[PDB]
RNA sequence: AUUGGAUAUGCCAUAUAAAGCGCUUUCGAAGAGUCGAGUUGCAGCUCUAAAUGGGUGGUCAUCUAA
RNA sequence: UUGACCUCAAAUCAGGUAGGACUACGCGCUGAUAAGCGCAGGAAAAGAAAAUAACCAUGAUUCCCUCAGUAACGUGAAGCGGGAAAAGCUCAAAUUUGAAAUCUGGCAACAUUUCUUUUGUUGUCCGAGUUGUAAUUUCAA
């Protein structure tokens, strides 16, 4: 029964992980919401909504 | 076989998309701002660029636009 | 315990029926698709060639044809063969640039909104 | 006694009888009862959406497109606390998480006992808190596992400086021992 | 022939770690800790047992190529435990 | 995500913390009955590796078996097949052992449910083919047992085969 | 020449060429090896590739025909130089033209090398990973190794690379081819010089960048903070770019937002200051380039080069500015680099070459990538935690 | 009378969308009490991995299991 | 006192589901292939390489002829070649995070039928689901 050997994770890194670029639909209305309101508008012009 | 592979797609070749309301209005707003010919500042647009349309995109919605 | 072939005169002809039914939908489309020239591969049969299984990755972009067109215009793809030398690259290509000469797509109707 | 019952005192006792490892020790040392109601004042305000008035809202949104309308040209980036385990792995990776919240009682142990070192490890200021249910009614759930703030808007961004220092000060500068030593045998 | 020269098949790339999965294991190997034989090892790598720590795990892995593999694994623990501790 | 972590984690099943769960788990599993259901996989990496999606009609079993000649894991797929004979089976894998029992779990899927019905990723398994495939030999162990692969390692001839014309 | 490239030519901005380019234009369309030893900013960039983009052409090479010529660059700051030019020059052509340099991505590198890049434009380094390690990368169908810079890549340190690379490549039937000072920390980098550029609003100021990005993205910020200032770079556009550096050396008063590569041989006018936001590379051409007034912001970790130009018996002076008056605008910096997507896309591709910079640093002892403090230097560009950067 | 895939044509559709391929100064995740060794009749028992790794074949070629 | 959540129960609850028979042919289990046990379909098993090869390379599986009574050790293959038929692909592993976009179920309308017996759409209310349901991707990338 020792104590924890934090080795590794003593220090703290700074760096992010992932190195792949920030998508654009993160910066952009939520493409499937307009998806959504479209279907809902549409249902108005049916009259079903 | 030949006439009917070719007439068919003599009707059926047109491809122009007339542009929604919406869409029409969304170049229509982003052209009189900056003109028609520098589209590739108009990813770097903040507001009327609100969908983050691309460089290319725009421009193949001006063709659209006109035909 | 044996294995008689007194079927054989039927399965040559069920075959030949079968056969017959595959072109009926098919009636102005192969009943099979182009297969490649590529050369066996021993010591032994190197100097042959015979049909395939179907065209490179590179065979195919190389001729004009991408690799999801392919297979609507009866053209098999393998995935897994390569061309390692020009000789059996050039070969395919005059096999997909002669069969694309020789081929005619009937046209289709689109789905473009109106209005 | 019934069939299951004295099963379910025994399991009880004998998360206390065996050798707690160090990584799984710090799972029953806990976030406070005051400090514990703080963190769940400030995530009162950045709840999602239930979603029965998010739709309330889109069929308010949809009328006006109907007509010709618009406000997506006037949308601003939503807020809300940002949960779900796989999501939230991805947000301390990132170093977009700036509080993430654990709950202790996760059932298969093993899908929140690489948190804490995470946290640890990306800089992403941690604490363990209580009743995983307790984050569930947070973002109207049954069960929510963890959660994290990763953007409060500039209302709440010098509340928040001062609700994580006391996470530190309580859970992470203190319990420095009791997650580097091996628990349970009482 | 005139023979060319091939890109690579993109499926020999596996065997390949990435930094995020590097990330993971470095991660997960201190908060999984250490094995109930190689608690044992790691005495036997710090107070110089060569011979005797290579000669179990042999015995209890296999392999050498395993058997050396931990050795270059558990190395790098106590090296990295001397700056931490 | 969290499965990356509970992948290579899972795989370190001697360690301190991969042992101490062992212990407790099987403590609580042995009082349990020979087969009882879950209501969450307690691997829930390598049930959603293995097939298992966290909706209506997958259903986790876990069974021991007897230590100590069919593959154990073999056996956890049938007698779980042979105690709930609705449901289709997907796999089975190892969650834990002790000196005298291997645990496994098993997922498995309703195929009436109007759920799996109308999904066209688990649809396959609807259709009479797959009726007790762990019974066929037809599954994850059930081929490997048998020795269905591809490779040199793993009456066609006993009879004669007299053409017509020869 | 061909009328294609003529009108390309035309578009450029370039009629006459240069006096150098007279003595070597001539020999080099006729397929003459030529020894070239020129100054900075003499034409060597756009004289030695117009021969060599015709010479490709004059084969009327395709996509598949492989590797036809090579421009050796030996820095970074060289090859976006480099690759520039021939992104311009041969829009009218047909075949690829792009560049592979030191501190990129060594498989979207490599996978745009399988198809087959006519004009590669490469570093001493990436080269050597061609020929020996990539498989599927074919130079064997070249016509000629151009090579710039001989008394820069000998002193890079790679001078036992030219020669080792050079024996499996193709050479046989191919011809070859007084100072100001700011002690500024690794934090309030820019800091000194938003307030600078504020203070100094109707002055003749030139400020000058490390790497092509680095002038491609603190632009765009001082445009979006209400700062407005002209570069003279743009996007690699020679036809702004000449009318730029005209208009900036007429005005009198002005920011100049500008390159060290492309600053040299560039009339540099009387600015009243002369500002290196970023570290120089060349020893000597920066030390040069002073014969207004002139400052640049020294790192905290990098006194090396004031112990270097005090070696080489230059004067130095550190005019000073409170710290209070320094202002602490870098929380308005932290959040417009978190919302606009094109602003961060900038900062993230803008930190990054300027990162490279300090890789392929000359002056190893005094600039030490690995010796300076990797937090700072990104809450100076904008973002809390540097992003992540292949090294 | 039920039914097939089609052909033409009518009405709807909602497309603020989706897809092929260039071009990449960017990234590229890959299945464990399994593999494997020892050992009793492909199974049993003991032990128990790795990431240019692992497998099968002649330093190379070829594949990507659980 | 009260309220969530986890686990476990109970119900002639709502709706479903499993046995049993034939077993020529299929696939497993042990087994002196025979017998016994188990489990499906109109076919089934197999299947898109952790495969061969040593060539100027072949290219999922199945089957026939040949390889051949040959290598290897009385037993006894397989690669290649020649035919028939050829169709490919789907998940796990990367954050939808500018919005669980997913689905069962109850009720009500609208249809629709091999069919008043069938099969769905739309509206609505729980419920499932953040311990991960959709979009995206499967290394050929």
């Amino acid at each position: 029964y020792p104590d924890y050997d934090d080795f590794f994770t003593n220090t703290v890194r700074e760096t992010p992980l992932s190195s792949a670029p920030e998508p654009k639909r993160r910066f952009a209305p939520s493409k499937h919401e307009q998806k959504r309101i479209l279907q809902l508008a549409y249902a108005i012009r049916k009259g079903r909504i | 076989l030949e006439e009917e592979a070719v007439k068919k797609a003599a009707r059926q070749s047109n491809k122009m998309l007339p542009l929604s309301a919406f869409e029409h209005a969304y170049i229509q707003r982003l052209i009189n701002k900056y003109g028609t010919e520098d589209f590739e500042s108009m990813a770097k647009d903040v507001k009327l660029n609100s969908k983050l349309f691309n460089g290319s995109k725009l421009k193949n919605l001006y063709i659209r636009m006109k035909a | 315990y044996v294995k008689t072939w007194f079927n054989q005169p039927g399965r040559k002809l069920r075959r030949r029926q079968a056969r017959q039914t595959k072109a009926a939908k098919i009636a102005p489309r192969p009943v099979e698709a182009i297969r490649p020239a590529v050369k066996p591969p021993t010591i032994r049969y190197n100097m042959k060639v015979r049909a395939g299984r179907g065209f490179t990755l590179e065979e195919l972009k190389a001729a004009g044809v991408s690799r999801r067109v392919a297979s609507t215009i009866g053209i098999p793809v393998d995935h897994r063969r390569r061309n390692r030398s020009e000789e059996s690259l050039q070969r395919n290509v005059e096999r997909i640039k002669v069969y694309l000469a020789h081929l005619i797509v009937f046209p289709r109707k689109a789905g473009q909104p109106k209005k | 006694w019934p069939e299951y019952i004295r099963l379910q005192r025994r399991r009880k006792i004998l998360n206390l009888r065996l050798k707690v490892p160090p990584a799984i020790a710090q799972f029953q040392k806990t976030l406070d009862k005051n400090t514990a109601t703080q963190v769940f004042k400030l995530l009162n305000k950045y709840r999602p959406e239930t979603a029965a008035e998010k739709k309330q809202r889109l069929v308010a949104e949809a009328e006006a497109v109907a007509n010709g309308k618009s406000a997506q040209d006037v949308s601003k980036k939503p807020y809300n606390v940002k949960y779900g385990l796989n999501h939230v792995v991805a947000l301390i990776e990132a170093k977009k998480a700036k509080l993430v919240l654990i709950a202790s009682d996760v059932d298969p142990i093993e899908l929140v006992v690489f948190l804490p070192a995470l946290c640890k490890k990306m800089g992403v200021p941690y604490a363990i808190v209580k009743n995983k249910a307790r984050l569930g009614t947070v973002i109207h759930q049954k069960t929510a596992a963890v959660l994290a703030v990763t953007e409060v808007r500039e209302e709440d961004k010098n509340e928040l400086a001062s609700i994580v220092s006391a996470v530190d000060a309580n859970f992470s500068a203190k319990y420095d021992e009791s997650r580097r030593k091996w628990g349970g045998g009482i | 022939l005139t023979k060319r020269q091939l890109p690579e098949r993109p499926s020999r790339r596996k065997g390949h770690l990435s930094k995020r999965t590097a990330f993971v294991r470095s991660i997960v190997r201190e908060v999984a800790g250490f094995a109930p034989y190689e608690r044992r090892v790691m005495e036997l790598i710090r107070n110089s047992q060569d011979k005797r720590a290579r000669k179990l795990a042999k015995k209890r892995l296999g392999t050498l190529k395993r058997a050396k593999g931990k050795i270059e694994e558990l190395t790098s623990v106590i090296q990295s435990s001397r700056l931490a501790h | 995500g969290a499965y990356k972590y509970l992948e290579e984690l899972a795989k370190k099943k001697q360690s301190d913390v991969n042992l101490f769960l062992s212990r407790v788990r099987a403590w609580e599993y042995r009082q349990m009955n020979v087969i009882h259901r879950a209501s969450r996989p307690s691997r829930p990496d390598k049930a959603r590796r293995l097939g298992y999606k966290a909706k209506q009609g997958y259903v986790i079993y876990r069974i021991r078996v007897r230590r100590g000649q069919r593959s154990a894991r073999c056996t956890a797929e049938e007698r779980v097949g042979r105690y709930c004979s609705n449901l289709r089976v997907l796999n089975s894998y190892w969650v834990n052992q002790d000196a005298t029992y291997k645990f496994f779990e098993v997922i498995l899927v309703d195929p009436s449910h109007k759920a799996i019905r109308r999904d066209p990723r688990i649809n396959w398994i609807v259709n009479p083919v797959h009726k007790h495939r762990e019974s066929r030999g037809l599954t994850s162990i059930g081929k490997k047992s048998r020795g269905i692969g591809k490779g040199h390692r793993f009456l066609r001839h006993n009879t004669l085969s007299l053409r017509r014309y020869r | 020449l061909s009328e294609n490239i003529q009108k390309a030519i035309k578009e450029m901005g370039f009629e006459t060429m240069t006096e150098i380019q007279k003595r070597s234009i001539p020999p080099l369309l006729a397929g003459r090896d030529v020894l070239g030893a020129a100054k900075t900013g003499s034409g060597k960039t756009l004289a030695f590739l117009i021969p060599t983009i015709e010479m490709l052409y004059a084969l009327k090479f395709k996509p598949r025909n492989g590797t036809g010529v090579i421009i050796i660059s030996p820095t970074r700051e060289l090859a976006l130089q480099i690759f520039g030019v021939a992104k311009e020059l041969l829009k009218y052509h047909h075949q690829t033209f792009g560049i592979v340099i030191g501190g990129a991505n060594r498989r979207a590198e490599a996978d745009k090398l399988v198809k087959g890049v006519n004009l590669l434009v490469a570093t001493p380094g990436r080269l050597l990973d061609h020929l020996q390690n990539t498989k599927g990368f074919v130079f064997r169908n070249l016509r000629s190794l151009v090579i710039d810079e001989a008394d820069r890549i000998l002193e890079i340190g790679f001078e036992d690379e030219m020669r080792q690379i050079m024996k499996i490549l193709p050479s046989e039937n191919r011809q070859t081819l007084e100072q100001g000072y700011v002690v500024v920390d690794s934090d309030k980098r820019f800091l000194l010089l938003f307030s600078f550029l504020k203070r100094n609003l109707k002055k003749k100021v030139i400020v000058f960048m490390s790497s092509c990005a680095s002038v491609k993205y603190m632009a765009e910020l001082l445009n979006y903070i209400d700062l407005p200032v002209l570069d003279l770079h743009g996007k690699q556009k020679q036809q702004r770019r000449t009318n730029t550096f005209f208009e900036f050396c007429n005005a009198e008063k002005g920011i100049l937002l500008c390159t060290n590569v492309a600053a040299r041989g560039l009339d540099i006018p009387a600015v009243d200051w002369i500002v290196q936001y970023d570290p120089p590379d060349d020893p000597r051409d920066y030390i040069h380039r002073v014969g207004g007034k002139s400052l640049m912001f020294l790192a905290p970790s990098e006194l090396g080069f004031l112990r270097y130009l005090k070696t080489a018996k230059v004067s130095l002076n550190e005019f000073e500015f409170p710290a209070n008056k320094v202002a602490n605008v870098q929380s308005q910096l932290e959040k417009l680099v978190s919302k606009n997507y094109y602003l961060q896309q900038s900062a993230k591709d803008g930190y990054r070459s300027y990162l490279q910079a300090y890789a392929s640093y000359s002056l190893k002892s005094i600039f030490d990538i690995n010796k300076l403090d990797l937090a700072k230097v990104a809450k100076s560009f904008g973002f809390a935690h540097p992003p992540n950067v292949n090294i």
